[PDB]
């Protein structure tokens, strides 16, 4: 087509919605991790991750307002995730990469993967 | 803005 | 902090979203135009205009299904608009250029009314 | 990835 496009503005939509995140403005699911509660929006958790776009076309699943994740899975591992995905920053550090990884893994996040991989293989 |  | 970014994850985020708006998944409202129907995520709806963050955070409006905006309003221009912000791109168009704009005022995306203000004074 |  003959679109113009605006460089700032998936970056601005993002910022925006991690700003209804944190108001707990219009967040319809609660994730449940090691007895650790997580509110999201159902749309950016499918948007990140392979795991939650399975979970959330599923047609009983899709309904759920509570998902509870294997107990295997960290919540700080999680909750760094859960910030990158609605912000594209990813606190990684030595103390947490492996929990970190482990997550990616299960939530199907392979970009996370791919640099945590990077990292591991750097300090080997 | 840009032509993308 | 000390995070590392991912570059292209906003827009992976906006291209999901918009491939879940294509396939009519997680949808949440209806936007009415002079009988011209578009379903839409409220989030999205939000995150990229003010006059849709305002609705949406009302504690009556936040409830609705169906929202009808001001009979002045052309469908095409709407159309235009959504497409814009689950894409980031805007067909803009001599013949649309007036309609245009004059939904972008309305729906309070200020960004847009700016491109539509300097293309319309490139012309005169 | 970056250094943002
Ligand atoms: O690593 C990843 C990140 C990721 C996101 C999703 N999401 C979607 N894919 C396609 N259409 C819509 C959506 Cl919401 C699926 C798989 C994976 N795998
Ligand atoms: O031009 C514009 C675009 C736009 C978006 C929004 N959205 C939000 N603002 C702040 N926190 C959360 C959200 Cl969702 C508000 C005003 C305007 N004005
Ligand atoms: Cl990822
Ligand atoms: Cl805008």
């Amino acid at each position: 087509d003959s679109c113009i496009q605006f460089t700032r503005h998936a970056s601005d939509v993002l910022l925006n919605l991690n700003r209804l995140r944190s108001r707990d403005i219009l967040t319809d699911v609660v994730i449940v991790v090691s007895r650790e509660q997580f509110r999201a929006h159902k749309t950016v958790l499918m948007a990140c991750s392979g795991l939650f776009y399975s979970i959330f076309t599923d047609q009983l699943k899709c309904n759920l307002s509570v998902i509870n994740l294997d107990p295997e899975i960290n919540p700080e591992g999680f909750c760094i995730l859960l910030d990158f995905m609605y912000t594209s920053r990813l606190n990684l550090r030595e103390g947490n990469i492996m929990a970190v990884m482990a997550t990616a893994m299960y939530l199907q996040m392979e970009h996370v993967v791919d640099t945590c991989r990077k990292f591991i293989k750097a300090s080997e | 803005w840009v032509i993308p």
